[PDB]
């Protein structure tokens, strides 16, 4: 029922859930505004980022080993925040990058560039 | 103040965007300012140009949703649906215990 | 903060950015306006589970953990009026048997989920009164059929889908006036009974809602600030309990002869 969190590797051990992984979401929480997603996949492997991850990141998840994956790249100052790792094991909802549909939040790594 | 223009005679005269706008009088002055929600027997009634905090009209009624239905009825009365009876028609809960039919 | 013999604690005036620490867990109601929170907590509230009203306002709350409204089983108002939170919570509200009004009105929502309003079985009022949405939740709205109030103030809804409410049976009043309705299938309202407020006030409809004959229990008809031009004759015939039609500030053209009978 726990989850927890380790040109950058962002990689979520997922131990809460047992199998069959859903809406694997990352979001990056700014110290003082709301938390936003940057990438969710769902179980077949579609894709989801925003407007400025397009093309910047990616999103890599292996349901053999049940990890996920967050490669960083094209790193900016504006990028740096605390980034959270998000999964949802009941079906029944349309992927997106939304905070509100997801049951498991990991404890969170902060961020910087260099 | 909650409010931004608040002159010191006459209260908050124009409330923000999202706030209620109630006129409190006591004594003779009678001044506003904003609030979050209604205080007590009161509805909110939000507009596009300025939120009025209005006066609930439906009698036994201590805390309304609109100007015709009411929440929480009076200590003596039992509602049924918006409004506070004081006879609870057949095929529903007397009292429960808890003030409603 | 400041505790009351009623067991209603207020700790709006503290402009704190937690919740209220140290506490009794003997409290009934709790109220923090004042106070700026801009997060809550995972299972926050797991001090004091005897409470029964959560006046949570005007705090910028931007998130609210899944888990953070666990074991509140007691607790009867939920008031999440003025906020930032973007979408309904269906995560944090869902596991709630005993919430009979939740308020989320000012915070902004965009979406809303499908599987929101899940397992809510006591509620009877919510407000969704200024949040820009686009559709009528359908679906959403499915999952509670024991509600008897429902507002879409202010929004940007364009169009009622046909049977859009049909299994809230047991509502009372609807508001759905300063959005922007275009026009409404003459499905949209069936399902609906004992209906009696219905507002329609400055959504510009085009000529008429012929929907409106599907409920026969009506009271109050509210469509002002629109724009009519023509209404047909006998529209109001399946609704003979009408006490008050405010259709002023129409340009009417021809109402005609046969538009009233036996209310």
């Amino acid at each position: 029922v726990q989850l927890v969190e380790s040109s950058l590797r962002l990689s979520c051990a997922a131990s809460g859930y047992t199998y069959s992984p859903y809406c694997m979401g990352w979001f990056r929480q700014a110290p003082g505004k709301a938390r936003e997603g940057v990438a969710t996949v769902d179980l077949d492997g579609s894709t989801i980022y925003a407007d400025s991850v397009k093309g910047r990141f990616t999103i890599s998840q292996d349901n053999a080993k049940n990890t996920l994956y967050l490669q960083m790249n094209s790193l900016k100052p504006e990028d740096t925040a605390m980034y959270y790792c998000a999964s949802r094991t009941r079906a029944g909802v349309t992927c997106g990058l939304n905070w509100a549909i997801f049951s498991y939040w990991g404890q969170g790594t902060q961020v910087t560039v260099s | 103040k909650g409010c931004l223009s608040c002159s010191k005679d006459n209260g908050c005269s124009r409330c923000q965007q999202k706030l209620f706008f109630f006129l409190r009088r006591e004594g003779m002055r009678q001044y506003g300012e904003c609030l979050h929600s209604c205080p007590s027997g009161y509805y909110g009634h939000r507009a596009p140009d300025m939120n009025r905090c209005a006066r609930c009209r439906i009698e036994n009624c201590d805390s309304c949703f609109s100007k015709d239905f009411c929440t929480k009825c009076k200590v003596g009365f039992y509602l049924h649906r918006g409004r506070c009876f004081d006879e609870c028609p057949a095929g529903f809960a007397p009292l429960d215990e808890t003030m409603e039919c | 903060c400041s505790c009351d013999g009623d067991r209603r604690v207020d700790c709006s005036g503290k402009g704190l950015t937690a919740v209220p620490e140290g506490l009794s867990a003997f409290t009934q109601a709790l109220d923090i306006s004042m106070n700026n929170i801009t997060q809550l907590p995972e299972d926050a509230f797991a001090n004091f589970p005897f409470l029964e009203e959560l006046q949570l306002a005007g705090n910028d709350l931007s998130f609210i953990h899944p888990k953070a409204l666990s074991g509140l089983k007691e607790l009867k108002v939920l008031t999440l009026q003025n906020n930032q939170l973007k979408t309904v919570p269906s995560e944090a509200i869902r596991g709630l048997s005993a919430l009979q009004s939740l308020r989320l009105d000012a915070n902004h929502i965009t979406s809303v989920p499908e599987d929101s309003f899940e397992g809510l079985v006591q509620l009877r009022h919510l407000w969704l009164d200024d949040n820009s949405l686009t559709e009528v939740p359908v679906h959403p709205l499915s999952n509670l059929p024991t509600l008897q109030a429902l507002t879409l103030a202010l929004n940007k809804i364009s169009s009622i889908p046909d049977f859009a409410f049909t299994n809230l049976s047991s509502l009372v009043v609807l508001h759905l006036h300063n959005n922007k309705i275009r026009s409404l299938s003459q499905h949209c309202f069936d399902g609906l009974d004992n209906l009696e407020t219905l507002d329609l006030n400055y959504n510009n409809l085009g000529e008429f809602p012929q929907a409106i004959k599907a409920l026969p229990s009506l009271k109050e008809l509210g469509f002002h600030s629109n724009s009519i031009s023509v209404i047909p004759d006998g529209a109001f015939d399946g609704n003979p309990l009408l006490r008050t039609i405010h259709l002023y500030d129409n340009p009417l053209s021809f109402v005609g002869n046969s538009a009233f009978h036996n209310l």
